């Protein structure tokens, strides 16, 4: 009520103590509505004037008891004081108490104290300041201080509940103030000095909103408990097997053969420390820091003649790379998780160990990188939503006038906005056009363009003002931005090169007609609308990490260069200043975060580096995690109501279009009328028995083998096909034997269906597809014109004979109707990316087409200094002098917008866009010399676009599949679309082992004995005990290292046999307490098989390590031990239901794995026919490159991950002299030519990744649809 | 690529035979600088006999009446790294029948390390004055073509067995 | 380089005198490559008289105005290059320098200790 709004006077006192005492003697919650922070009921109406920022009686009933007032600041805001004598001198009435109160209540301090924070946030960026700039913060501690008293004096010290110190956020602004005075006395500078940037972190506290959006982050954080634990020990599972299969692996090095002066390897490693001096006995290959790695395999990496392979000196990656110790085993499988850089590890570990080593990165990949990030994912989704619920049920609960009008009716018609659409579509393609060796009439011809559509677009401006004029016109949001860019356009014609692409952005007018591209303006809008609080927080969090890194390791990074740089300058990633600090966070948040942390290990110590890293990927990836569920859920959920009728007020190009249809239906109304005026029995049985004949499984069995055995024939053509003379000419009469029986099944297909039943089928025109290039070819070959040119280029297309198993295997054949069911919503978000990416491209050609071209030294390939030969015609002047000299240019580049188009995807997959980037960063101009880092901040362009073209874009695309696949299973009508028939009764039978009742307990022994050890061994201390054993085996396995002496070996080798006793015997006490209901326990029969399998594994080690000697074999099954530590998951509840959600979606995922299988088989067929003798440069290789089925199968592997695509698309774009030798003769082969398709390279190498795009979101679909089942019922 | 396609051990008198010699160094990067010698035992000779040496691109042909000009270099050519150290016949004869050998002295160079390494190659040289044809490819072609007749004739059975049951059960009903 | 040394250094006389001097450079020094001067000047613009110096072992060039005074004290592996002295009559009191290069760091430093002889 309006009249409660007494003072806090000696009365009012006394009444609340006489409440206290009322209290005392009777020795709950307080009004949510009054508590302090929120807004004032409406009940109680407007302030009376005199009483604003008064101290008055407490306007809660609840704090009747208690000594505690209330004071009202403008804006309804309730600040609750505390009554008792401040610091216990002062006392409510007071002249300061009450000056001080108010103070802090106003806004104008509020103000002030953000704005010297954010100054101070500016003045944190200097890597090294003035002296001047002492003054300054002397001023901002007088500041602080001041604050922090007026506090003190407002509301005490510690007196009392409602105080100075009960704040959390007071906790780090005292801490902060003591520290600064306590230096200036003292007065480790770089810890003295981050201890500085505390102060970021005030912002939080002031600028409204930001506190509840950290606590709800921080609530968030919890729900990732059961996951993290999951995490870690999966990690540490597979860090056990890593350590134990490549241990010491990484250290295998190529030695001289000949030696001189009695040296030993022993003698020559005591005494080399330089790389200049390691490089005359090991094996280098050029421009390369760590020696070449080799095995002692069959299938591992090869020394040259007169070197032989040997294990000695130091782990590559400055050391950091290594499986020889536990942690280090860890970081490489936390490295393989996060997939960063893995493709070196995975290429590393296959040259040292051998290639059928890749079974294991096969199933960390499929199991730890691709599973365990979707948990994650799942879970922070699940708590996200269910936080959002419960905010939704909390909100729940004379003359001018002639041309006035005259100029409204020509403008305001449908079709003018029609003609203007056309108009930005035509300008678009017209500066889509745009390429570097463009002629001078060419280039007229485009600047006469522009000037005619921006004097176009001027126009229909002050047509549209005058019609409307600037009361009405400036009322319109589009109409805004359009003047805005129109006004832009008008300066640069009067007028560089950034505000000709600012036309670029009428591209979104059409937003309007096109509904998917609202979508995207709505989450742009929604990112710095309703999220804009958590946006500005990732921001914040950004900055601190960027000045953190900068405080503690900039000094470092250029004391210590030359342990990074052996030309002892900064290399290209650094944190020595404050942009490359940015640049560095913002790189870890992409992704990549061990190569920019090796050099800081290098530099600053590997506990400081590790701390600092761990702490920025944890904490920005979950905020940016956060961020995007939360756009993505809030927009795509937001307009389900359909609040809104579909246009109501037609859009003017929908009338226009309406209008356009009536006059053609008219005109051809008049067209016609004047034209009009002016002028069997046996064939239907034998049909039958074909029917019956190839409708049986028989048949059908006979066929699906045929097309393996057809399709596996495929694999045999390597570049080794001339040695396997009798398997060559087998494969060809089975080839003619095959395409004889397809024929024939083709021809039985036709006779049983009929040539409409049959050819209104799509696997059946496949099938004959198929079937007609096998005959073509055939026929060609055998009339003599087997190499015609194209003809010969069509036998390229036998890669195709594996598709005819999609219509025969249904686990394909499902998955494959679910992505043709959704492939439309595909192509609508597809269409939008290539609109949205154009006008990227168009600007990346404006500012760096031409401008990555250099002269460089071909023997070491390095770019000549600038100071000599500085452009093009001093480069050919050198080149006329000098030999290995040559003006390259990088081979994707902004030339022209499609390689605008191939740079930005090899950005956007953040592959090759370091190479991209430093050329951008060094551009200088056309025909001149790059110089380095001449235009630095040009790195904006590429985290701009990294940010709109790779985050809104993902998550629009992600939010309309996810819809779509929901359509999808509501149209099925509940049922999962990626299992088949019969896989969803075995899913629901499975389903029931999560719901099971607890069993009776076993009934005790009917024996004197056998009752007491029964109830000796069903005890939980029993379980207990167990557990901690298995915890005790799991750390003597992790405390065994590479190198460890043999006296090390023995203890651990007894102590684990003293395990492998202890298990086995309470195995023995379970047997004999249980009796035969011991095997009914799923998990008992576990312990079973484990126990057994331990000892055998015991028993023979030995025998492999004693008579027959195979360390491969050895160390293959020595991994039976990790089956005692896989027995941690009995107890443990909560990663119980995880694996199981997991065992529940394996039988989804098997068809998709079956699909993927069979596309990586098509393209390696393909790889092997188009990319088996391109020259070997980049990532193409002696070991990893496409001469054979397995390499072939390799690469796609790691490229299906994205990884390394770039490098193994490199060596293919080589097309002409001197980039590869069209001529070039192989031996023991007839081609020629070491030359790449540049074409088919670019198809290949982004079709096979958007499709694996495609295949990795479908399993994120059936991951989550399991984890959700699993969590709900 | 290199791959060491091993020789054919069969010639036809009168006409041209190739004799094939491919080494290939273990890996394809390093740089080296080879050389080569043949050597020829006739048949019902016990002396392997030199015969010719190629290196720094020129052919040194022995005084062998046998030889004389009827070889010439199908190696490796413009290059002082030979991987293929093949010769030709231009007219064969029955005293090319024999076994050969191709030694390859190849001097890899290094850094601040030189290696001189060899390697040997036997051919076996036969001379007919047919063609004879390929073993496998009689048994490939005679398998292919039972297999396609016995498919024939399988499929010929099924159908006429379940026409007759088809017609049986039409006239039944 | 950064050097550490007193600014200046009273020592009694008829006493032992050690001139502390002390480095940091991120690089592990190497008994192969340190450069080393040590030198003595009667005033700030006197001539320096080069009395010690690494090259790659301690070689005390033996000065008369200092005889066989002089002796190393310091260990450059742990980055202490001081000099250590015998008992003193008052004419050695000057200034002491310590250049020091240790490659492959780019900058060199110098250290200036000006020695006083009490009574
Ligand atoms: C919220 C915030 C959460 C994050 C909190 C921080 C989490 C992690 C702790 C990091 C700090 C502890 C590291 C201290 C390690 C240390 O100072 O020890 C030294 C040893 C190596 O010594 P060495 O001489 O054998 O190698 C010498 C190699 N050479 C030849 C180059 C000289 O370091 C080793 O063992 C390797 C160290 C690997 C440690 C595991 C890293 C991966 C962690 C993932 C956690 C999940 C996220
Ligand atoms: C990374 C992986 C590291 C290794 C993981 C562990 C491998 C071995 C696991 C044990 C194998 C024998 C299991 C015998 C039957 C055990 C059993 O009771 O099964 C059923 C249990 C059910 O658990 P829950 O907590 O009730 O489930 C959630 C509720 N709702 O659920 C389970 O125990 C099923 C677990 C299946 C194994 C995990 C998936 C493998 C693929
Ligand atoms: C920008 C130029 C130089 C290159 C690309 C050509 C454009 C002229 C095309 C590309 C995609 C087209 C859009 C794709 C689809 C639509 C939705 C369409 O809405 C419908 O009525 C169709 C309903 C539906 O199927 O979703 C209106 C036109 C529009 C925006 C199209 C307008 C013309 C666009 C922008
Ligand atoms: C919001 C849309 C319209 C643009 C998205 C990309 C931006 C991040 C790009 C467009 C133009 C770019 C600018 C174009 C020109 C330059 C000059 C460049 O420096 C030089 O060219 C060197 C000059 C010299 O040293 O003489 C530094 C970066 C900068 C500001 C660029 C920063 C990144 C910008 C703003
Ligand atoms: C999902 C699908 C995953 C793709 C997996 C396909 C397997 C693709 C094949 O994997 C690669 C290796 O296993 C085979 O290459 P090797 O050279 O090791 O062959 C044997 C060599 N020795 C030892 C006999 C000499
Ligand atoms: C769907 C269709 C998928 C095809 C299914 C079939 C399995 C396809 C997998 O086939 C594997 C082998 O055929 C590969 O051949 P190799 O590289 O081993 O050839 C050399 C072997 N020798 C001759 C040296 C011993
Ligand atoms: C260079 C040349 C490249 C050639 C590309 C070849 C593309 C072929 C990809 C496969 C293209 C897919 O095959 C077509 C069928 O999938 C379409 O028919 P449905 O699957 O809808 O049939 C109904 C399914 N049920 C209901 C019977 C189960
Ligand atoms: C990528 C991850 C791949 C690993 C997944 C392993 C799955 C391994 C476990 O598969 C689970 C089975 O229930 C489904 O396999 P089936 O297709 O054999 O069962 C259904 C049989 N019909 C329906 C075809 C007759
Ligand atoms: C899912 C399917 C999506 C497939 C996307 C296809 C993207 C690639 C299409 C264009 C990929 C091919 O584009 C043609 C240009 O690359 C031509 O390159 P050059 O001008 O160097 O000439 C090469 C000729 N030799
Ligand atoms: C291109 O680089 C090569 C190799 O660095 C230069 O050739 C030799 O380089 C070494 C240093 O590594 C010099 O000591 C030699 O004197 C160089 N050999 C010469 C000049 O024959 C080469 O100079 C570079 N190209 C140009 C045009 O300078
Ligand atoms: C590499 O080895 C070959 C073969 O042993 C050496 O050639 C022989 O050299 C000796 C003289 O040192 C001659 O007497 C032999 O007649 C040579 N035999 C042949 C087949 O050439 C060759 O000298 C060695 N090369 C180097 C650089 O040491
Ligand atoms: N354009 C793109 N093709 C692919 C294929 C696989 C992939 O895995 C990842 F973990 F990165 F999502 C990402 C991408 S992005
Ligand atoms: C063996 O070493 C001695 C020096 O200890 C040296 O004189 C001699 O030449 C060496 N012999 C060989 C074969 O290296
Ligand atoms: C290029 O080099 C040749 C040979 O050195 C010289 O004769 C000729 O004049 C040069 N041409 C130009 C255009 O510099
Ligand atoms: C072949 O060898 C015989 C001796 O056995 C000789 O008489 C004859 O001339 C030789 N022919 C040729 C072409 O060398
Ligand atoms: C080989 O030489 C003989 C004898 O001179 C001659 O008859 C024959 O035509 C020659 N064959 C060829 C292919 O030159």
């Amino acid at each position: 009520g309006p009249q409660s709004f007494v003072h806090f006077t000696k009365q009012s006192l006394a009444l609340i103590e006489q409440r206290i005492a009322e209290r005392k003697s009777k020795e709950p919650k307080p009004s949510s509505d009054l508590e302090a922070g929120k807004q004032l009921p409406f009940i109680y109406g407007d302030i009376p004037p005199g009483m604003v920022s008064e101290p008055l009686e407490d306007l809660d009933p609840y704090y009747a008891d208690k000594k505690t007032f209330i004071v009202l600041n403008k804006g309804k805001t309730i600040f609750r004081f505390n009554a008792t004598p401040a610091l216990y001198m002062l006392s409510p009435f007071s002249p300061l108490r009450r000056i001080s109160i108010k103070i802090l209540v106003h806004s104008l301090f509020s103000m002030l104290i953000m704005c010297t924070i954010l100054t101070n946030c500016i003045f944190m960026t200097m890597n090294n300041p003035p002296d001047w700039t002492k003054n300054v913060e002397y001023t901002f501690t007088g500041i602080y201080t001041f604050e922090s008293l007026v506090k003190i004096l407002a509301r005490g010290f510690c007196v009392g509940e409602f105080t100075f110190l009960r704040d959390p956020w007071n906790w780090l602004d005292f801490v902060v103030i003591v520290f600064a005075y306590l230096t200036e006395f003292v007065n480790n500078v770089s810890a003295l000095r981050t201890f500085r940037v505390l102060r970021a972190l005030k912002t939080i506290s002031v600028i409204p909103g930001l506190k509840t959006i950290v606590g709800a982050l921080i609530q968030s954080v919890k729900k990732l408990s059961d996951v993290m634990i999951l995490t870690v020990f999966c990690l540490s599972v597979f860090a056990l097997i890593g350590l134990q299969l490549f241990m010491g692996n990484l250290k295998h090095k190529c030695f001289r053969n000949s030696l001189e002066n009695n040296e030993t390897l022993e003698s020559i490693m005591n005494t080399l420390e330089s790389e200049e001096d390691f490089r005359k006995y090991f094996y280098y290959l050029e421009g390369s820091k760590d020696a070449l790695l080799c095995g002692f395999s069959t299938d591992s990496g090869q020394c040259p003649e007169g070197y032989t392979c040997v294990k000695i000196g130091r782990n590559p990656d400055y050391g950091y790379t290594s499986f020889d110790t536990f942690s280090w085993a860890f970081l490489a499988l936390f490295r393989l998780m996060t997939q960063d850089y893995w493709e070196n590890l995975y290429q590393q570990t296959l040259r040292a160990a051998g290639k059928t080593y890749m079974i294991f990165f096969v199933v960390v990949i499929f199991l730890g990188s691709f599973y365990l990030i979707n948990l994650i994912l799942a879970v922070v989704a699940m708590a996200y939503e269910e936080q959002n619920q419960a905010n939704i049920e909390e909100a729940k609960q004379p003359y001018w006038i002639k041309f006035k009008k005259c100029i409204y009716f020509i403008v305001m018609d449908p079709f003018v906005d029609l003609a203007i659409t056309i108009c930005i579509v035509l300008n678009t393609l017209f500066m889509a056009m745009e390429h570097h060796p463009m002629t001078e009439e060419f280039k007229n011809v485009l600047a006469i363009g522009n000037l005619v559509f921006t004097g176009i677009f001027a126009a229909e401006m002050v047509l549209k003002l005058i019609a409307m004029d600037p009361y009405e016109y400036f009322q319109v949001g589009w109409n805004i931005f359009d003047s805005l860019i129109v006004t832009l356009s008008l300066v640069e014609l009067f007028l560089l090169s950034v505000l000709r692409s600012f036309r670029l952005l009428r591209v979104f007018k059409l937003a309007k007609s096109w509904p998917t591209l609202n979508m995207l303006i709505k989450i742009i809008g929604n990112s710095v609308g309703a999220l804009g609080n958590l946006t500005l927080v990732l921001a914040i969090i950004v900055f601190i990490f960027a000045v953190v890194g900068m405080q503690l390791f900039g000094k470092s990074y250029k004391e210590c260069v030359c342990k990074i740089n052996d030309d002892c300058t900064l290399p290209r990633w650094h944190m020595n200043d404050f942009f490359h600090s940015f640049l560095i966070v913002f790189r870890v948040l992409c992704g990549e975060w061990i190569e920019t942390m090796w050099d800081c290990m290098e530099v600053a110590g590997q506990a400081m580096c590790l701390i600092v890293y761990m702490m920025v990927m944890v904490i920005g990836n979950l905020v940016v995690l956060n961020l995007f569920l939360a756009l993505l859920l809030s927009s795509f959920s937001s307009d389900n109501l359909t609040a809104i009728e579909e246009d109501p007020d037609a859009n003017n190009l929908q009338i226009a279009v309406t209008r356009i249809k009536k006059g053609i239906n008219y005109v051809k109304q008049t067209l016609r009328e004047f034209i009009l005026k002016a002028f069997g029995k046996i064939w239907w049985n034998i049909r039958k028995t074909c029917y019956k004949i190839v409708e049986h499984s028989w048949f059908e069995s006979f066929i699906v083998l045929m097309i393996l055995l057809s399709s596996g024939a495929l694999a045999f053509e390597d570049i080794y096909i001339e040695r396997k003379k009798t398997i060559k000419i087998i494969l060809e009469y089975a080839d003619k034997i095959f395409t004889y029986i397809f024929i024939l099944e083709m021809l039985l297909k036709w006779i049983a269906y009929g040539y409409k039943t049959y050819f209104t089928n799509a696997w059946c025109w496949l099938d004959f597809l198929i079937v007609d290039v096998s005959l073509v070819t055939l026929v060609a070959n055998t009339l003599g014109y087997s190499d015609l040119g194209p003809i010969k280029s069509l036998r390229t297309l036998r890669a195709l004979r594996p598709l005819r198993a999609l219509s025969r295997f249904e686990g394909m054949r499902v998955v494959v109707n679910a992505l043709i069911g959704a492939i439309p919503s595909i192509m609508n978000v597809l269409l939008v990316c290539l609109i949205f990416w154009l006008i990227f491209s168009i600007m990346g050609v404006n500012l760096f087409a031409g401008k990555f071209y250099e002269c460089i030294n071909t023997t070491d390939g390095s770019r000549f200094p600038a100071s000599q030969v500085p452009n093009r015609s001093e480069c050919f002047a050198l080149m006329n002098v000098s030999q290995n000299v040559r003006w390259k240019n990088l081979k994707v580049n902004f030339d022209n917008v499609g390689l605008g188009y191939l740079s930005l995807l090899q950005v956007a997959t953040f592959k090759g866009w370091t190479i991209i980037m430093y050329a951008a960063v060094d551009s200088v101009n056309v025909d001149k010399q790059p110089k380095y880092e001449y235009s630095l901040y040009m790195y904006i362009y590429f985290v701009v676009f990294i940010i709109f073209g790779s985050f809104f874009t993902l998550n629009l695309f992600i939010g309309v599949i996810i819809d779509n696949f929901n359509q999808q299973k509501k149209k099925l009508g509940g049922q999962d679309i990626f299992m088949t028939e019969e896989q969803k009764k075995y899913y629901n039978a499975m389903k029931k082992l999560g719901s099971k009742k607890p069993q009776k307990p076993i009934p005790r022994p009917g024996n004197k004995i056998q009752g007491c050890i029964f109830d000796l061994v069903t005890n939980q201390a029993f379980d207990i005990s167990i557990m901690v054993l298995i915890c005790l085996n799991m750390v003597t396995m992790m405390v065994e290292k590479e190198g460890q002496s043999q006296h090390m070996t023995e203890v651990l080798y007894w102590i684990n046999v003293v395990f492998i006793i202890l298990f086995t015997g309470e195995c023995v006490l379970k047997l004999i307490s249980l009796r035969h209901y011991y095997f009914t326990v799923g998990w008992n029969i576990f312990d079973f098989v484990v126990v057994i399998i331990s000892i055998v594994g015991m028993f023979l080690a030995d025998l492999i390590e004693t008579y027959f000697v195979s360390p491969t074999l050895f160390r293959v099954i020595r991994l039976a031990r990790i089956g005692r530590i896989l027995r941690l998951v009995k107890g443990a509840k909560g990663i119980r239901t995880l694996l199981f959600a997991l065992m529940m979606s394996l039988p989804a995922l098997f068809n998709i794995g079956l699909l993927l299988f069979l596309v990586m088989f098509i393209y390696a067929i393909f790889g092997m026919s188009n990319f088996a003798y391109v020259k070997k440069e980049d990532g193409i290789n002696d070991m990893f490159n496409f001469e054979t089925f397995g390499n072939s199968m390799i690469c796609l592997f790691q490229i299906t991950t994205s990884a390394g695509w770039d490098g193994l698309l490199a060596p293919i774009l080589n097309s002409k002299p001197p980039d590869c030798d069209p001529k070039k003769v192989h031996p023991g082969s007839s081609v020629e030519g070491d030359c790449g398709n540049p074409s088919v390279g670019i198809f290949y190498f982004v079709s096979y990744i958007i499709i694996s795009f495609l295949v990795v979101v479908n399993m994120y679909i059936a991951v989550i649809l399991e984890n959700f089942s699993v969590a709900t019922e | 690529g290199c791959v060491e396609v091993d020789s054919e051990t069969e010639a036809v008198y009168g006409m041209t035979f190739k004799i094939l010699c491919i080494s290939c160094k273990r890996r394809s990067e390093t740089n080296a600088e080879t050389f080569t010698e043949w050597t020829f035992r006739q048949k019902g000779t016990e002396e392997f006999v030199k015969i010719l040496r190629y290196e720094n691109e020129v052919l040194q042909l022995e005084e062998d009446e046998r030889f004389e000009g009827r070889v010439v270099w199908n190696g490796s050519r413009g290059t002082k790294d030979l991987q293929d150290l093949s010769i030709f016949i231009t007219n064969v004869t029955y005293n090319h029948s024999g076994d050969y050998e191709c030694h390859v002295y190849r001097l890899l160079f290094f850094e601040n390390y030189e290696h001189n390494t060899s390697v040997v190659k036997k051919i076996h040289i036969e001379v007919v004055d047919k063609a004879n044809r390929d073993m496998a490819s009689i048994v490939s072609e005679i398998m292919m073509y039972v297999l396609i007749v016995v498919l024939t004739i399988w499929l010929v059975a099924e159908m006429i067995y379940c026409y007759k049951k088809i017609a049986a059960a039409t006239e039944t009903a | 380089m950064e050097v550490t040394v007193p600014a200046t250094l009273n020592v009694l006389n008829g006493s032992d005198a050690r001139l502390p001097c002390t480095f940091n450079s991120c690089y592990t020094v190497n008994h192969k490559q340190f450069s080393l001067n040590w030198t003595y000047q009667e005033c700030n613009n006197c001539s320096e008289e080069m009395f010690l110096q690494f090259r790659m072992k301690i070689i005390n060039l033996k000065l008369e105005r200092f005889q066989d005074r002089v002796e190393f004290s310091g260990n450059p592996s742990k980055y202490d290059v001081s000099v250590m002295l015998r008992n003193v009559q008052p004419e050695d009191e000057g200034i002491y320098n310590c250049y020091i290069m240790n490659p492959p760091d780019r900058h060199r430093g110098h250290g200036k200790i000006h020695l006083q002889v009490l009574m």
